[PDB]
């Protein structure tokens, strides 16, 4: 398929959505719920491209570019003034709750949300008012627990229970108290739960095992190894 | 622990403005000439003196959202009671 | 520490010939096991779910998304008078002043006898007839605040 | 206006009601030209002829929307490989300010089993769900009742007027959630699922109910149905001179003399609503403003009262006709405690799925909660105006936040004194820290 990004043409793959044809080419489009393993589901609402109907068209519309077919003669465009503008503005309503953690947070460095939080360009509040709060749960010994850093974006429920099958993990509550965890206090029982620190994009799943001898991405001496 | 190396220390203050708690600084005393390098090397007891400094007042765990020993969840800086999932308001 | 009584589990099974899926009975079997203890426990949740065949974490998501299952104990009746626009512009705050000012307790508290849970809800689809309330099964419209002492007594 | 005579040409749907306001049983139903649509259905009419006379007589969805039913009901698959497919009747009704569908389910529940029966069998449904709400306690006893009144007098179950289609309806009630009357969400609700919605494309035409085939269809669209197929197409396109054909169930709510419901041709104005059936506002009352169709419309002003209630018309001035019941605020209500109200109902009845409705909303009612204590700050109106931009259509995942943020851009648009009124304080998010000098953004 021919895709249009920016006026910039490619050759993508018509059978992908946007999203992963764009991140293929190595444009930067900010995303959260998306998961290349767990597919789309356009929760977070992050990855927001403007989309026209052809060449000569201008006003575009706002589309998603995780639930967006790269089909032929594709109109997007990334740097759009208000694509960017959106995208900054879901930056910013996932920071009006999140909390001032980062400094005692074991995602710091290696935060995904971090990441998209200064990719989208967003570094001034003007969020004046309370931030909602959650207590944690106790999840064993490999997984630790902090609800307040969660952005809703539904990775953990979709990977524990669509892909690895898992029953103890799930979503409860509403509007904007969402919680996702265990329906109570136990150990995780399923067998891949430690991946949910490599797929919650933010500290709420963290390896508690690292966790007690904790470093910095940036201070460690890594080696590929089996 | 905590340890600096005051031999390479150019005394740039980069580590203070990095602070995001406001727990290191740089003191005016320039008084630190030793007679081995291997003093030069400051641990904790060298570095932790008994009060705020510089900022008198500020407490980055009074902010923080992360519960320890005396503030427990929704006790900090603009910060809601936590509601708990089983509520019964809508 | 929870046990299903017999009709519960009669009524769920009862549900779940109706549906493709025995999922789809979550909800009934909530509503059938908090019509008969006035609320979903704990155990109840575990129950429930092996009785339908699906996790504990979705039981427990459903009951935690719907608001009128409810999670945590309440009293005998369950006040639920209406938040919305029309019971807005025809006064529901007087109808919500005289019931604090009468039962002594915020939304979503209960009396300290159990005798009366106040909550708000949304639209009761009664906007003509607004203010309008909701005691356990009865619905309660043209309302006015000093009709509220003389509306309760009848709910022992 | 009290002589309102409801004749059977003229009402089609309330033609039937009792003075008492006692609900119509099936032998009172049957008297009264009941089941007789039914009848010529299911012996004379094939289901592809009935879909084709409800897309000819121009039967719009009454659930708000006003998509065409018989294209909703040509756009099933015509494999036949698929047969286990499935009728909704969307009997939630959550909307503030709407109250039809509780008097066309009280008071005629035959009409509702009659139509969903009629629809059932041009969709060719095996099955069929009433997808109520909770508190409609009475709706459901009725509907109840008349399905087993139905089901023993042969009108539903197996080999229904000996033309050998099966047909199951079932009531399904809720536990209360606004959501829930989305449709893909109602069909989520409906597996036992949380009431998220889905992503369309596909529709529920094609992968509906437990990804069968299934067709949703409010209340009254299915009350609609029978008058149609038991009086032709051409006394429907008949009865009204508008693109929107048929009757709808239009009135004004609130601080009104007579507030209410009546079946109304399309194309009546508002102020002939508002004054002659209605019969006006109160004593000492001044109307300043309205929402044609329930808590998720603009507001409109007085000069909008003279435009005809028609979808297209009110398109034209900014707002949606909706449920066309229609609500009056009059001059004594403050715009930013009504719009404050709205915004409390529709954050708290978000599901949480998509970041802008969910993180956006309560936002907008913290704002609104500022304008209403009188301690606003300057970023505040530009703040609400840019949340009502950014989650309009398309930017969420589904359509709860736009009608959200209707009623609060209409609001800033018309009533922005009293938002702009309620700005007292100067700016600040930040405390002073001690030994660090602030940057002083100019
Ligand atoms: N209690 C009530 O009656 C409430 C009514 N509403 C109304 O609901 C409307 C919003 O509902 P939506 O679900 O967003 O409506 P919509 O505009 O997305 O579609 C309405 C109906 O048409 C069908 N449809 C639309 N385009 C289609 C296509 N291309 N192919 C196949 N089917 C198609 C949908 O499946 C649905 O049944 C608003 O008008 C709002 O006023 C909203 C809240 C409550
Ligand atoms: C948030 C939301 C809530 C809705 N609630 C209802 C409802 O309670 N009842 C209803 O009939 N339609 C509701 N709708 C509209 C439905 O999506 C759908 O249009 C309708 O139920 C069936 O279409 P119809 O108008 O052709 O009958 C809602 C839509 C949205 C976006
Ligand atoms: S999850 Fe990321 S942004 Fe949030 S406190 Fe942790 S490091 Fe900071
Ligand atoms: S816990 Fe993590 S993966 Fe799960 S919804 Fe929250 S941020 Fe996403
Ligand atoms: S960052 Fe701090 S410790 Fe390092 S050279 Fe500069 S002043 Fe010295
Ligand atoms: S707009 Fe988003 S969060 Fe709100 S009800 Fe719809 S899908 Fe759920
Ligand atoms: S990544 Fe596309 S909406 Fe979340
Ligand atoms: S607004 Fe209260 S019954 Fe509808």
């Amino acid at each position: 398929a021919t895709i249009h990004v920016d006026g910039k043409e490619y050759e993508v793959n018509g059978a992908d959505n946007l999203l992963e044809a764009c991140l293929s080419l190595g444009l930067d489009i900010p995303y959260f719920c998306w998961h290349p393993a767990l597919g789309s589901v356009g929760a977070c609402r992050q990855c927001a491209v403007k989309q026209y109907q052809n060449a000569e068209d201008t006003r575009g519309r706002l589309v998603m570019s995780c639930m967006t077919p790269a089909s032929d003669g594709t109109f997007i465009s990334i740097d759009d003034e208000e694509a960017k503008q959106f995208r900054e503005s879901v930056v910013e309503w996932l920071m009006t709750n999140h909390p001032h953690d980062c400094p005692v947070c074991e995602e710091g460095g290696n935060c995904h949300l971090q990441d998209m939080t200064v990719m989208t360009g967003h570094s001034f509040r003007r969020y004046r008012f309370t931030k909602r709060t959650h207590r944690n749960q106790d999840l064993g010994p490999f997984i630790s627990h902090e609800m307040n850093r969660c952005i809703a974006c539904y990775r953990c429920v979709r990977y524990y229970k669509d892909y690895a099958g898992g029953t103890d993990l799930g979503v409860y509550g509403a509007h904007d108290n969402v919680y996702f965890g265990r329906p109570e206090d136990g150990t995780l029982e399923s067998e891949f739960s430690g991946n949910l620190v490599e797929i919650c994009p933010t500290g709420v799943f963290t390896d508690k095992t690292h966790s007690e001898r904790y470093n910095r991405k940036w201070d460690m001496q890594f080696a590929p190894s089996i | 622990f905590f340890r600096i190396n005051f031999s390479r220390c150019i005394f740039c203050g980069l580590c203070e403005e990095a602070c995001p708690t406001t727990a290191i600084q740089l003191t005016p005393d320039f008084e630190m000439g030793e007679y081995k390098r291997q003093d030069l090397v400051y641990e904790k007891e060298d570095l932790l003196i008994s009060g705020p400094g510089k900022y008198p007042e500020y407490n980055f765990y009074r902010m923080a959202g992360m519960a320890i020993d005396g503030k427990d969840k929704g006790e900090a800086e603009n910060e809601a009671k936590p509601i708990d999932v089983k509520s019964l308001l809508p | 520490a929870f046990e299903l009584s017999a009709a519960e589990r009669e009524a769920i099974e009862h549900e779940m010939h109706h549906y493709e899926d025995p999922r789809a009975a979550s909800i009934e079997a909530l509503k059938i096991v908090q019509k008969q203890r006035g609320w979903v426990p704990d155990g109840a949740i575990h129950a429930i779910a092996d009785v339908l065949g699906i996790p504990a974490s979705d039981v427990e998501g459903v009951a935690t998304f719907y608001s009128q299952i409810f999670r945590q104990p309440v009293g005998r009746h369950v006040i639920r008078y209406c938040d919305s626009v029309v019971c807005h512009i025809n006064g529901y705050q007087g109808i919500q002043a005289a019931l604090e000012k009468k039962l002594n307790i915020k939304p979503g508290q209960t009396t300290f006898d159990g005798r009366f849970t106040l909550l708000p809800t949304c639209c009761l689809g009664n906007c003509d007839k607004g203010p309008n309330m909701m005691i356990d099964e009865d619905t309660h419209a043209h309302l006015t605040p000093e009709a509220i002492p003389e509306l309760l007594e009848r709910y022992k | 206006m009290k002589n309102i005579i409801r004749t059977p040409e003229t009402h089609p749907l309330t033609w039937r009601l009792r003075d008492d306001k006692q609900p119509v049983w099936l032998d009172e139903y049957r008297s009264k030209n009941g089941y007789e649509g039914a009848r010529k259905a299911l012996t004379g009419l094939s289901p592809d002829e009935i879909v084709n006379q409800v897309k000819d007589a121009g039967l719009k969805g009454r659930g708000g929307a006003g998509f065409s039913t018989g294209l909703k009901w040509s756009l099933m698959p015509k494999d036949e490989s698929m047969n286990i497919r499935y009728l909704l009747c969307n009997a939630d009704e959550m909307e503030p300010g709407t109250y039809k569908d509780r008097l066309l389910m009280e008071q005629l529940p035959h009409l509702l089993v009659e139509g969903m029966l009629i629809s059932a069998f041009a969709l060719k449904a095996y099955r069929g769900y009433i997808f109520l709400r909770g508190e409609y306690i009475e709706a459901a006893v009725n509907l109840r009742r008349a399905i087993a009144e139905a089901t023993e007098a042969g009108l539903l179950g197996k080999n229904i007027m000996g033309t050998g289609f099966d047909f199951e309806l079932f009531v399904h009630t809720g536990a209360g959630r606004y959501i829930c009357g989305e449709e893909t969400a109602l069909i989520n609700s409906l597996e036992g699922r949380r009431a998220n919605p889905r992503s369309k494309p596909p529709f529920p035409a094609t992968s509906g109910a437990w990804g069968k085939p299934t067709c949703v269809n409010n209340v009254e669209t299915l009350c609609n149905v029978p008058a149609i197929l038991a009086n032709g197409v051409e006394w429907y396109q008949n009865i009204s001179k508008s693109k929107d054909a048929g009757t709808k169930l239009m009135g004004f709510s609130g601080r009104v003399k007579n507030p209410g419901l009546w079946e109304l041709p399309f194309g009546t104005t508002a102020r002939e609503i508002l004054e002659d059936y209605a019969g006006g506002m109160r004593d000492g009352l001044k109307f300043k403003a309205w929402q044609p169709g329930g808590a998720g419309t603009d507001f409109l002003t007085e000069a909008h009262l003279d435009l005809p209630m028609e979808f297209e018309s009110i398109g034209k001035a900014g707002s949606r006709l909706g449920t066309a019941l229609a609500m009056a605020v009059d001059h004594e209500i403050n715009m930013v405690s009504l719009v404050r109200n709205l915004e409390e109902f529709f954050a708290r009845e978000s599901c949480g799925w998509c970041t802008p409705c969910r993180d956006g909303l309560p936002w907008s009612v913290k704002i609104l909660r500022a304008l209403e204590r009188g301690e606003g700050q300057p970023g505040d109106i530009e703040t609400l105006e840019q949340l009502c931009r950014f989650l309009g259509p398309g930017k969420t995942f589904c359509a709860h936040a736009p009608g959200a943020v209707e009623p609060l851009q209409s609001a800033i648009k018309y009533f922005r004194e009293e938002f702009e009124a309620g700005i007292k304080q100067p700016f600040s998010n930040t405390h002073l820290i001690n030994g660090i000098q602030p940057n002083l953004l100019k």
